[PDB]
């Protein structure tokens, strides 16, 4: 059993509930965590 | 659309960074002149 | 006596079925050998018939008399008693004329004796039996691929006692005779030419022998695995692709990353056989009058 | 990616426990439940040849050296490059080989062929592992093994390969070459076999399964069938592995001396004991 | 002749070799099609040749391989994902349409021909091969299904001549309608056969042979292929079949 | 449901609201923004 | 038309440049003149 | 359940901390000059 | 049985009854067992 | 047939010129004349 | 359902639809920059 | 029939101009009398 | 009939001018008596 | 019946004495002392 | 009528015209008695 | 009878008369004394 057009599955309305909460905020739970995590890595230890 | 949201979105970011970071840890372990406790040796 | 019907494998015997008749002969095929039904419920159980004449009573007889030529130089040292003969059934030894006589057949029966006769009867034991993997390959109308891996196989035989040690002026450059003798020559061409590792012709002659357990370690496994469909009949699967040619054309594509065909798998199997003793044909055809050393060849081409 | 008749075979499952959690087709290549594991092992071991390069002195694949641990350190480990990095590639490569021989079983339960293929790479884990888990384990430590390279273990197979004298003398080895020379004896024919059916001389009919008992019977006299050469071609190449492990399960742990010191227990017999004869006399 | 000479005809000609071979291996199957019936995204680094001469074994006419690749045989799958890579799913029962494990294809109606003037495969009742004379003889034996239950009695053999090896166990039902089943998937322990591929309540799903003698090539794809049909699927998910699928040795 | 011929798939707008909406995540943040990653590179340290 | 992304752009095309980026970061470092992080302690 | 509970983190994370701890053991138990359990006699 | 939304599954609130005892408390006592060990390892004996 | 379109220029033709790059690069960067990367300091 | 005889495609007019975008102009600026980013190298450094 | 053209000039004869181009190019570079391009150092 | 004609006597006629020429070109370019393409100084 | 009247006593009777002589003659043939074929000379 | 006629006069025609010549060319070219092409300065 | 005749007669003349000749042509030129093609000179 399958639907017709765009897009499935899915799943209107899940363009802003499934593909933005664990997809765009993934670029936040690791990308923004890198902002504070890297502030003590770039100097350890390229400058010995 | 398509792909996986209740499947391959919490398992495409758990063995993917571990397959890009922790395997990358080995090359900065390939140093023994740097290295974060080998400095005592060199 | 009757013939059993064991619980499903299975088998029913074959009676009086010779084969085909077009170009061969069948009268010389005198008798169908007595069928040794050795519980032939796995493979087969059939003997005879076969081709008979003088394209045949020459390889057996020259095999024989070559076979006869080295064996009496095993009884020569024994002491004329059969006890020592099996005690040194291998420790006995035999070689051609001295490295200071060589080409000269003028060596008596005393010293450099029984190498000129065995290699004389061998020379009609494999050059009329290559004329039966190439002629009986036409006994019906077939191709000759069977003797195109046998014309690059008696090619490593076309350096070891033919082409090296005849235009090199030495028979001691041709291989000693028997069971133990020629192994003080498989560790004699090795101390001498500087270890044949840096020699990537004998060495890459080995790189076509470690690969025939990479093509046949899976061929007898996989065509034993697609058999539960019907790809064991290798003559109804090529053009008429069978249901064992859709249980195989995906596997190695998904696995290692390239599939073949039912005409295709016999074209890497014999491109890892016609090059076993060919790269080593060239890998004992260049270990002579080029650079005697391969440790002093492995410092001039290989890092340069 | 898929063939023209690969429309139907595309079905999920196969994997053990959890679901289709890992079983996604990437290209022609099958990336199953042992797939992102062999992506894990592959992208981790190619640099284990490039690790012993900044230390040993050779980045080039010519003489990269991750040597086996020292002969005398014990049941623990080693130095760094001389056994430690050796001990790192130990469960990276052997972690990958069976992230693949049971990922083949993720293509054997999926359809329904014979379980005989995930079985012939298993002898590749019965001559290699006759070098890590078997011999080095007992007589002391991991020091009784070889460097990983392409060349280093060559002049290790040569120079440190006359330590049992002359190895042709070894009877487990001899007969783990006697299945390694007949290896290619039943392939130079079998390979020409099914080319000369479809392509005879020129324009001639294709052959049928009764022109195999008028050619090979017209050859050497034996004909165990048409599927009796995929059951004497697997009798050629797998067995050059565990009769070679045999003279690597008996060679160095029981008889670390010469194995040319082996062929003098054939003359010590009350029949011909006090009476020499040929060659020896 | 020379030290460095013959090898520069080896990395050039014999390197023009895996380019000449991999194509003779990538014939059948190619050219590439997607998942409906359409010119695919590519072919490969070893592009496919247009087929050459293949004179047919029994004067069957003209067929050139690589050959049939298109969508002539019936295909039906209910898609769960639209992008290429993720597997498909059967509409009804996966043992109904024939999608997934049980694999076949539509072939032309002609029994495999060998030599003398008759089909490749025949039973013992027709090709009077090897009979029964003296002693007790095990022809006519009971069988057990994958559900560990009686299914039918196999009472005849399908004989062979060139390869001297029986091929099929003709399972005649009480109805009289015969059901067919291959050879390298069966194991008899003692007195009664025990199957582990198909249950005793799924044997009619394999249709019958219209001729008890003819072994056409259209019909050697499902009979030996449906056994895989219950090798992928059968049987989820809890209880006595789990103690019949996992573990074991042989 | 089964599919037909060229060029499903394809095709629209599961190629325009999907494949057009997933592909350009590798032809911009690695094509034009990599030139911003070039910023801390194009003089460190080719010029001595 | 044709081709795939909802399968090939999520974990198949993003590391296609990880084939080309991470395989040439290794070469840019080991050099005893460029380095950028290696040689600066001696 | 976002991820699998009785499948991915009852023994599969047990070979996640185990896949890290021991591959580095033969780096820290090893090393040509640390030991402090082997070099006590010589 | 499965539902609809995110995570569902989920399976709200099976996202806060099984991602809590062994996900949080499993990794927080994997952080209460790992950090502590270091405090007998950092200096014994990398300094030699 | 023979050669198609949308699959080569994404992962194959991308490593067909990169392959053709390093078979030119790995030759002209080592000759006792050129360099242009190391020869810029001394 | 699929296609017919050689070639299809083909075909007129389907040849210049999927074989003239990233193959005609996809290998034209690749050749332009092969003269553009080569003329600035024609002079450096075949000359010292 | 029996052989091909749209596969022997579009991808075969088009690589027969690269297989034969560079082979002797470095055979006449290995033999030291041409060189011909090295105008830099001198 | 006989052997391939629309297959055997065209594309494999190349190796008659390819592989035959090259190996006889092999033991010729090297001999310090010939060389012929090494003559430069005078 | 039971004993080959035709089969054994004509064709198998030949190879019986044949083998009962072949390698037993290869015992005390040309021995160091006896000979009686090398003796009636010197 | 026991063997062939056609196949011998095209493919097996070379093993009597070429291989007979080519592996015999090598020996007569070598002996410092003929040369023709090694004459150069003689 | 047992055998046919008139088709082997173009290969028993083809390669036969030289299968008897090649080995006998190789013993008379080995002796430096005769040669006949090496000595008819000085
Ligand atoms: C180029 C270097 C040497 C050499 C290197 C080696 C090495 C290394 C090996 C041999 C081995 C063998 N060589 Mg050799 N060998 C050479 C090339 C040849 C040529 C040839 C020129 O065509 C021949 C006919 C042989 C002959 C033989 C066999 C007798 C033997 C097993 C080969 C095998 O695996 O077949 C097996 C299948 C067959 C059908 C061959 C039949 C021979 C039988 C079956 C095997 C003989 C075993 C034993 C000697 C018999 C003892 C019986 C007693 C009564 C108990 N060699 C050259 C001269 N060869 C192997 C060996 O074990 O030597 C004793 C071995 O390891
Ligand atoms: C001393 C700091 C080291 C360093 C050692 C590491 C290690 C180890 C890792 C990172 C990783 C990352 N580093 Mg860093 N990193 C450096 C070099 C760089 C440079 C640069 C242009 O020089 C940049 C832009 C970055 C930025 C980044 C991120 C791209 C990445 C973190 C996750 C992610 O993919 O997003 N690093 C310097 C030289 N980097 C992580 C990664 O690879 O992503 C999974 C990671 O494991
Ligand atoms: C220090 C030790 C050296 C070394 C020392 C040597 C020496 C010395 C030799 C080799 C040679 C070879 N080495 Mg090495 N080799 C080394 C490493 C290895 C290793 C490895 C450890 O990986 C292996 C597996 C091998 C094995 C090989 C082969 C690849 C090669 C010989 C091919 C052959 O025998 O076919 C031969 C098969 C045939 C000729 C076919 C037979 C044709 C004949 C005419 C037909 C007669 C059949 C007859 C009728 C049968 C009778 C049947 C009866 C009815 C029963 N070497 C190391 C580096 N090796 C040999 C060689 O030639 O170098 C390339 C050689 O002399
Ligand atoms: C004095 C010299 C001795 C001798 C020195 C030695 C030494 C030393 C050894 C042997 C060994 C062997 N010798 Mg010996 N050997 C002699 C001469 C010979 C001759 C010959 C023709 O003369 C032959 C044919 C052989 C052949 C043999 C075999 C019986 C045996 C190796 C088994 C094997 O390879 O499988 C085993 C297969 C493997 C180990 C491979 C494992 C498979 C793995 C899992 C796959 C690797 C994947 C890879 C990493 C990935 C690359 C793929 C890419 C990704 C594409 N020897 C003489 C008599 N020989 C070896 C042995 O017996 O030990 C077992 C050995 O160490
Ligand atoms: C003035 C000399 C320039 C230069 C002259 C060229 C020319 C000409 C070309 C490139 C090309 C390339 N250069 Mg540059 N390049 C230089 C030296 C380098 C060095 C180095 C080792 O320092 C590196 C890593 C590179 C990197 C690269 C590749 C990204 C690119 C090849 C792509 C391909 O697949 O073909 N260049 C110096 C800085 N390079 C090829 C390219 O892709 O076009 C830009 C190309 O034609
Ligand atoms: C330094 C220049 C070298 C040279 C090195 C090359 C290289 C490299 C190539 C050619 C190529 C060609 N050369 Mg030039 N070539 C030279 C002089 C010759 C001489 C001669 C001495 O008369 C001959 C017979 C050839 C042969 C040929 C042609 C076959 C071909 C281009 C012409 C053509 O299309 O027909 N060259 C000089 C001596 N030649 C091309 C070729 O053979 O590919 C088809 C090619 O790649
Ligand atoms: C008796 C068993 C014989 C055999 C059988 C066999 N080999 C097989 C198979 C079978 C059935 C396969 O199905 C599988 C295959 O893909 O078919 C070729 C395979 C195979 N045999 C291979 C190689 C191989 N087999 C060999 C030998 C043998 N194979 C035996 C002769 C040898 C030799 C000459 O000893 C080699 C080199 C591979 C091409 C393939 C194994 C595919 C595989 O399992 O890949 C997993 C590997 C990774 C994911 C990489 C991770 C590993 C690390 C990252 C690095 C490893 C470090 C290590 C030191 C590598 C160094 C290699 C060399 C420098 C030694
Ligand atoms: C590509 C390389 C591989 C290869 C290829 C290859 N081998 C081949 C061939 C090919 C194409 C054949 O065509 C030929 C063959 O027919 O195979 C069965 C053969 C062959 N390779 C063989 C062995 C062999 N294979 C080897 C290996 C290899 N061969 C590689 C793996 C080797 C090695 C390693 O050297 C050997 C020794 C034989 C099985 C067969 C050669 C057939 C042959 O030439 O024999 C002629 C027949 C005789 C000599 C009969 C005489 C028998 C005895 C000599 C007399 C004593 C017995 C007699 C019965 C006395 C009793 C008296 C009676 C009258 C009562
Ligand atoms: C179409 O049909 C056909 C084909 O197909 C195309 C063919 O290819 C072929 C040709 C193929 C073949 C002829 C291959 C056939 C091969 C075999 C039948 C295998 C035979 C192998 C042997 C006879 C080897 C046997 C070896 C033995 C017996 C060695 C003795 C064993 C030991 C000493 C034990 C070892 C253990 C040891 C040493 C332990 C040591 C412990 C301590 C020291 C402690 C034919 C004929 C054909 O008809
Ligand atoms: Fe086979």
């Amino acid at each position: 059993a399958d639907k017709s057009d765009l897009g499935y599955t899915g799943l209107t309305d899940e363009q802003a509930q499934e593909l933005h909460s664990v997809y765009m905020s993934g670029l936040w739970l690791f990308s923004a965590v890198a902002i504070v995590a890297h502030l003590a890595v770039y100097i350890w230890r390229p400058w010995f | 659309w398509m792909i996986f949201d209740p499947r391959r979105v919490f398992v495409a970011q758990g063995v993917f960074l571990f397959l890009l970071a922790v395997m990358i840890h080995l090359i900065l372990l390939s140093t023994p002149s740097y290295n974060w406790l080998e400095i005592s040796a060199a | 006596a009757e013939y059993q019907n064991i619980f499903s494998q299975v088998q029913v015997r074959g009676p009086a079925d010779l084969g085909m008749t077009e170009d061969v002969n069948l009268a010389n095929r005198s008798g169908v050998g007595p069928f040794s039904t050795l519980l032939g419920w796995f493979g087969n159980a059939q003997l005879g018939p076969i081709y008979l004449g003088s394209l045949g009573v020459l390889s057996l007889f020259s095999g024989l008399m070559w076979f006869f030529t080295i064996g009496i130089w095993f009884w020569y040292q024994a002491g004329w008693n059969p006890a020592v003969f099996l005690r040194d059934l291998f420790f006995f030894s035999l070689e051609p004329p001295a490295p200071e006589y060589g080409l000269s057949f003028a060596a008596p029966l005393k010293e450099g004796g029984l190498w000129l006769i065995a290699s004389f009867f061998m020379f009609v034991a494999v050059w009329s039996w290559w004329g039966r993997t190439y002629l009986r390959a036409q006994a019906l109308g077939m191709g000759k691929h069977t003797a195109w891996a046998f014309l690059s196989a008696i090619w490593l035989w076309m350096v070891l006692g033919f082409i090296r040690p005849i235009l090199m002026g030495s028979w001691s450059e041709a291989v000693p005779y028997g069971i133990f003798s020629h192994l003080d020559w498989t560790n004699n061409f090795s101390l001498v030419h500087g270890n044949l590792f840096y020699n990537p012709f004998h060495g890459l002659s080995i790189a076509f022998l470690y690969g025939s357990a990479l093509l046949f370690a899976m061929h007898g496994a996989t065509i034993l695995a697609v058999s539960r469909f019907g790809g064991e009949r290798e003559l109804e699967q090529i053009a008429d692709r069978g249901t064992a040619a859709e249980r195989a054309a995906l596997f190695w594509r998904w696995t290692m990353g390239f599939n073949a065909t039912m005409e295709g798998i016999h074209r890497w199997a014999i491109w890892m056989a016609v090059l076993v003793t060919l790269t080593g044909g060239i890998g004992i055809l260049l270990s002579g009058t080029v650079v005697d050393n391969w440790y002093v060849w492995g410092q001039n081409h290989g890092m340069a | 990616a898929l063939l023209s008749f690969e429309r139907k075979y595309r079905v999920p499952g196969g994997t053990l426990v959890g679901g289709n959690l890992f079983d996604f087709w990437v290209g022609p290549f099958y990336v199953g439940f042992f797939g992102v594991a062999t992506f894990f092992f592959a992208a981790l071991g190619i640099i284990l040849i490039a690790w012993s390069a900044v230390l040993q002195g050779t980045w080039n694949p010519q003489l990269i050296s991750v040597y086996p641990p020292a002969l005398e350190y014990g049941l623990g480990g080693a130095p760094l490059a001389k056994g430690g990095l050796w001990q790192i590639i130990t469960i990276c490569a052997t972690g990958a080989f069976v992230s693949w021989a049971l990922r083949e079983v993720e293509i054997c339960r999926k359809l329904g062929i014979g379980y005989h293929i995930p079985f012939a790479f298993a002898f590749a884990i019965l001559a290699y592992l006759t070098l890590v888990l078997f011999r080095p384990v007992m007589m002391g430590a991991w020091g009784y093994a070889f460097p990983y390279g392409i060349w280093t273990h060559l002049d290790w197979v040569s120079n440190t390969g006359y330590t049992y004298g002359n190895f042709h003398y070894n009877p487990a080895h001899m007969i783990a070459i006697s299945f390694f020379f007949t290896n290619a004896l039943a392939l130079a024919l079998h390979g020409a076999l099914v080319l000369s059916a479809a392509n005879p001389e020129k324009g001639k009919e294709m052959r049928t399964p009764d022109h195999e008992d008028t050619f090979f019977r017209d050859l050497v006299g034996y004909s165990i069938g048409t599927l009796g050469i995929h059951r004497l071609g697997l009798l050629l190449s797998l067995s050059a592995v565990f009769f070679s492990a045999l003279c690597m399960i008996i060679t160095g742990t029981i008889w670390f001396d010469q194995w040319v010191d082996w062929w003098q227990w054939w003359v010590k017999l009350p029949w011909w004991a006090n009476i020499p004869g040929g060659i020896n006399g | 002749d020379l030290a460095s000479l013959a090898i520069y005809s080896f990395w050039i000609f014999l390197a023009g070799l895996i380019y000449y071979l991999q194509t003779e291996n990538m014939r059948e199957g190619y050219p590439l099609e997607n998942e409906d019936g359409t010119p695919a995204a590519n072919q490969g680094p070893f592009p496919l040749p247009k087929p050459k001469t293949f004179i047919l074994p029994h004067g069957r006419g003209t067929l050139t391989v690589p050959g049939p690749e298109s969508e002539d045989r019936p295909i039906a799958l209910a898609r769960t994902a639209v992008s290429e890579g993720f597997p498909h799913a059967p509409t009804g029962d996966p043992m109904k349409d024939g999608v997934g494990p049980a694999s076949w294809v539509a072939r032309r109606d002609l029994p495999e021909l060998d030599g003398h003037g008759h089909n490749k495969i025949k039973p013992m009742k027709a090709a009077a091969g090897f009979h029964v004379s003296a002693g007790k003889n095990p022809i006519g034996l009971p069988v057990r299904g994958c559900d560990l239950e009686i299914a039918g009695k196999v009472v005849d053999i399908w004989v062979d001549i060139p390869e001297q090896m029986a091929r099929f166990l003709e399972v005649e039902l009480k109805d009289g309608s015969t059901r067919l089943l291959p050879m390298q998937m069966v194991k008899v322990q003692s007195n009664r056969v025990h199957v582990n591929a198909l249950s005793s309540d799924l044997f009619a799903g394999i249709p019958t042979i219209k001729s008890p003698t003819e072994v056409t090539l259209l019909e050697e794809d499902k009979i030996c292929g449906y056994v895989a049909g219950g090798l992928m699927y059968a049987a989820p998910k809890r209880k006595s079949v789990v103690a019949a699928m996992l573990a074991e040795y042989a």
